[PDB]
């Protein structure tokens, strides 16, 4: 049965490519590198390991949508339309549609011509965009997602950065890094705070519900 | 927007009202003993660190758990405006 | 009397709450189930009220004995079958004894020959195709 | 087929130093896992449609990766001279120039953005397809460098001549009375100072010159052209 | 300190999973509630004196269908209807509605639609009534 | 709450499948607009009192093809026009021109271009048109 | 006199408890033991409780002769099978004659013929199965 | 064997996703590198060792759990449920339990929850513990850190950095004190116990 290899070399990077291209993963991976960089540590806590606790959670997610793809499974093109509308619907929800719509427009001029109609925001009522328009907006949607809760997450660090800076220039110890200083006290406010029961707390709670 | 404009706004009046106390009980300190040094004549340059030591380390000690209850009421606000 | 005041409903709220003054139940897909529609709607004559709103909004309907399903326009779907050895006005008897003739969307073809032209709803054709093919294979 | 590869690799040259460049999309906040999955992505989304092709379109790449990041470069150099004038960078004669830059890209990010980022990159292919010998246009590529810090010194104008003020006036203090050691006592203050003064228009005129300085695609004409 | 001493069931936001086995004992049979059919939910003062025609009007203004195979009731909604077309070879229409009748699965309210002395007809309901028809048609084939 | 005298259609940017869907009631049957003739758009007070002879005007102005085949309305653009070319091995034109006349799918303004007793012709017209003349032309041989 | 107080109790804890008023043991499964009850009962008519709580939480339970078997009721299955040497009346005959006859859920098919429908819980589900078709090979 | 040497080489990619992800290799390798920027060093002794001694470490904890799944294991659904209920009586004690609760909805010994809803609340919950134990050891250094730097501070030499007298008395302050054989003990006694 090595005949079907061939194909299995491109099913196999085709499932990670829309974990890391299309799925939830991306918003995942960018906050819990950003709290790493915030902190002010390089190689700890070893990204090997974000990269498996970010897929645990968005396979968590992730469940009950691609089991739809599953209890279904030219002409089969229409056949794999109706097994794909679960998650066409859940790109629809969380990509941006300022950016649908340049994806949508760019794509009738790349293939009519430049006298085509422009479409604007009122198609949005019954008239569906394709999965080529989605699949790139929502990448940028949850990057700029992403680096929105980086910002405010690296805040309150930059608050004891400019203080330990200020007092070490207070005291004549301007030859004196203050990595040194700051590093353990930049570490109370995440463990004090307890953030790591708070961001995954947090990021389920926007892309499902409890009770 | 306006929660990026006031977040930012916060962050530079906690900067400047966590580092107040401790660098003007480091000034009086630092121009009374040259006042002193005014008065008697001392070409000592490095001696008000030994006051100034003393007194940024005196001044950190009392406010030791304040700066604590500043930092988490602010850390779990941005957080709160990041997520919800 | 009776009725249902809508406010902003989506097609499938409206046609369930219809679907007491039509005895059957009603299977609105999820293509026709994006349009919305509101008003002070009076179901008292609710055979009409269906057939004038089909046309007004765009929509293809069908009701095999059991249960109505509502399409939208763009849903329908056509097909040309060849019968080897069985007439058409011998299976056209079969859906009138049976009870899935349709007058609206009839069998279009020759009377005395093995092929036709059918089109209507998807459940219409691959109902009327399978009982075809299934007519040639017992012959 | 199997020639799309050299396609999505043609997008990959162009797309990639914008990348490398802009602060929200660096190794920083974009891990080895996920990042060669968005540039193909990008780069299928935005086509219109020999080894040196692929060194062409990464020159106008680069040149699209240094206009894109032209206003936080304005942001972190007014940064580094708000944090040099108040002390802290002396020991190789930041902390302070990171923030500025990390809230310059929020508020970029915010209204328009990546609209206005991938409306340049679609603009770029109306003007500058491959195959055509594009070209970064040399002429005012030389001007580059002074533009930046010459928006960074207007800036940051206020801040630095009222540190210098302190520093005149506190020089001015120890002809009175040299036994002070005025050196020392000017630097626990210019550092509260600076924090003071840069609060009164952090608000009102900051987050505006983000969107003045931003680049758009209606200027791509005078910075590209093409040789054919 | 419980209220009026009439008798009924007061669902406050119910799912109807917990509003069914409510009425599973004034009907004598147990209820099985579909995946799909227990989110929608109900609220009100209910009363059940002769439950088969409550159970009647409320598949018709919630949207359900139902079907009592003898040991249980089945409530799918009618999103789920599913029909099939399946041709009987060594056996009558006739001679499979006596089955029907004398076995009890027989069901009023959605028959066999086809010519009475022939192979083919056409079957539509629940999909326990579907499963069971085309895999009691098909074993009786093999059987005759 | 909408006051004029009349009765008519007013139309204000609307995209051509909203609008024919308003000509689908004086016009009897449905009408089914394609993807690439729903790009276009129209503005305009209209009134309908014959819509088969609008239809025929507006469809040579805005440029479209359209084809009725008893249960419906298709509408297509110029530009999806089609061709093909058949041959009939043992039936002629002339016999296959007495099924569609007598089916009642004759179309008087695509007809089939051949000679008249021989096995090959020449249609073309809309794609609901010519994929069922094909089908029904490779579907007589192989049964004759 | 007997009886149970139930506090919070877990549903496989409770009817633990029952399994001395009544004879036999009782096996609960992991479905129905996510269900709770509180409450004063009093146990001196067992199989009339059982019957009476068994309808009001919502479960099915099968006693074979040396336990019972307590199940919810969302894994009730259903099977079809066909005999060829045999008809339901001896195979009738067998449950009778054996004690594995349950008159709650009994076999619908016609009298002396080889099809019938079985519908009721997956331990007595599983036996008739296996038992029906178990005696075609061996007839 | 070409059916099982993608079922070899596929195991030998899932272990890299286990080991640095479910054991108790997430809290050794934090601390081994919090105590090395502690010091002050960066490529003191490189990255590979310190996953080396920590993997040694790991399967001290691990050997015991393993050899009950290899002597205990479509017959294979309920096959794997009870090789790993010595994994799965383990996650529950090193957990939060209002943690797991809040994946299993999004008592507990009538039914242990589910293998993949306490997995990501065990990583969280020794990323943070490893937090936690990493600011204490900071500490001790800080203050030979600052010393130092305020004594030189105390003569007129603001122009020396004290990073090249600092990192001799950090170093005997780790050896004086027994500081790497210290921390492996109090590792291991927070697991098993002697």
């Amino acid at each position: 049965n090595d005949i079907s290899l061939i194909a299995l070399l491109a099913f196999s990077t085709l499932l990670p490519f829309i974990i890391a291209s299309g799925t939830c993963f991306v918003k995942f991976s960018i906050v819990f590198v950003m709290v790493r960089n915030a902190l002010g540590l390089q190689q700890i806590p070893s990204n090997m390991t974000l990269n498996g606790v970010a897929l645990l959670l968005s396979m968590f997610v992730m469940w009950p949508i691609m089991h739809d793809a599953y209890v279904y499974f030219s002409s089969l093109s229409k056949h794999v339309d109706e097994g794909l509308d679960g998650y066409r619907d859940y790109l629809i929800k969380y990509s941006d549609r300022e950016l649908v719509q340049f994806f949508e427009n760019a794509q009738l001029k790349r293939q009519y011509g430049e006298e085509t109609e422009t479409v604007k925001r009122d198609k949005d009522e019954i008239e569906k965009p394709s999965i080529f328009a989605l699949l790139p907006a929502y990448a940028l949607s949850e990057i700029k997602s992403a680096f929105k809760i980086g910002f405010y997450l690296y805040l309150p660090f930059v608050v004891v950065d400019l203080v330990v800076s200020s007092v070490l220039l207070a005291l004549g110890m301007m030859m004196m890094s203050p990595v040194t200083i700051s590093t353990p006290i930049k570490l109370v406010l995440f463990v004090a705070l307890d953030g790591w029961t708070l961001l995954s707390k947090g990021l389920i709670l926007q892309y499902m519900d409890i009770a | 927007m306006d929660d990026l404009v006031f977040a930012g706004n916060k962050a530079l009046y906690l900067v400047l009202i966590l580092s107040g106390w401790p660098t003007i009980v480091a000034t009086i300190i630092g121009l009374l003993v040259g006042l002193f040094q005014t008065v008697t004549q001392l070409q000592e340059q490095t001696l008000p660190f030994g006051i100034k030591l003393l007194g940024v380390c005196l001044c950190l000690f009392l406010l030791s758990g304040w700066y604590g209850e500043v930092l988490l009421s602010y850390g779990r606000q941005v957080i709160f405006l990041a997520l919800a | 009397g009776s009725g249902f005041v809508a406010k902003d409903d989506s097609l499938r709220t409206f046609f369930d709450a219809m679907a007491l003054q039509l005895k059957e139940p009603v299977i609105v897909s999820k293509m026709a189930a994006r349009k919305k529609i509101t008003g002070n709607f009076e179901f008292h004559d609710p055979n009409a009220l269906l057939e004038k709103l089909s046309l007004q909004l765009g929509l293809i309907w069908y009701f095999d004995g059991q249960a109505i399903y509502i399409y939208d326009a763009s849903e329908m779907r056509n097909a040309v079958v060849s019968l080897r050895n069985v007439s058409l006005n011998e299976f056209n008897n079969f859906l009138k004894r049976s009870g899935l003739y349709n007058k609206n969307y009839p069998l279009r073809g020759d009377n005395r020959k093995g092929t036709f032209y059918v089109s209507g709803p998807p459940v219409y054709v691959d109902m009327v195709v399978n009982a075809a093919t299934m007519m040639d294979k017992q012959n | 087929i199997h020639h799309l590869v050299a396609s999505a690799a043609l997008g990959f040259a162009r797309v990639a130093p914008i990348f490398f460049f802009l602060p929200f999309l660096n190794s920083g906040v974009l891990s080895g896992a996920p990042r060669n999955a968005i540039i193909i992505l990008v780069a299928l989304g935005v086509w219109p449609h020999m080894i040196p092709l692929v060194l062409q379109e990464a020159a106008v790449g680069v040149m699209l990766g240094c206009l894109l990041s032209w206003p936080f470069w304005v942001m972190h150099a007014l940064g580094c001279i708000i944090d040099n004038q108040r002390g802290a960078t002396l020991s190789s004669s930041s902390e302070m120039a990171n923030f500025l830059n990390m809230f310059a890209a929020v508020v970029y990010l915010q209204n328009g953005g990546l609209v206005t980022m991938v409306d340049v990159l679609n603009k770029s292919y109306q003007l500058c397809d491959p195959m055509n010998e594009c070209t970064p246009s040399l002429p005012p590529l030389l001007t580059f460098i002074n533009q930046v810090a010459q928006n960074a010194l207007v800036l940051a104008s206020p801040v630095v001549l009222v540190l210098l003020l302190s520093e005149v006036f506190l020089g001015l203090l120890s002809r009175f009375a040299p036994q002070m050691n005025a050196f020392a006592i000017s630097l626990t203050v210019k550092s509260g100072i600076a924090v003071l003064i840069m609060l009164l228009y952090f608000s009102p005129v900051l987050p505006d010159n983000v969107l003045r300085l931003s680049f758009q695609a209606t200027g791509l004409s005078s910075w590209f052209y093409e040789r054919g």
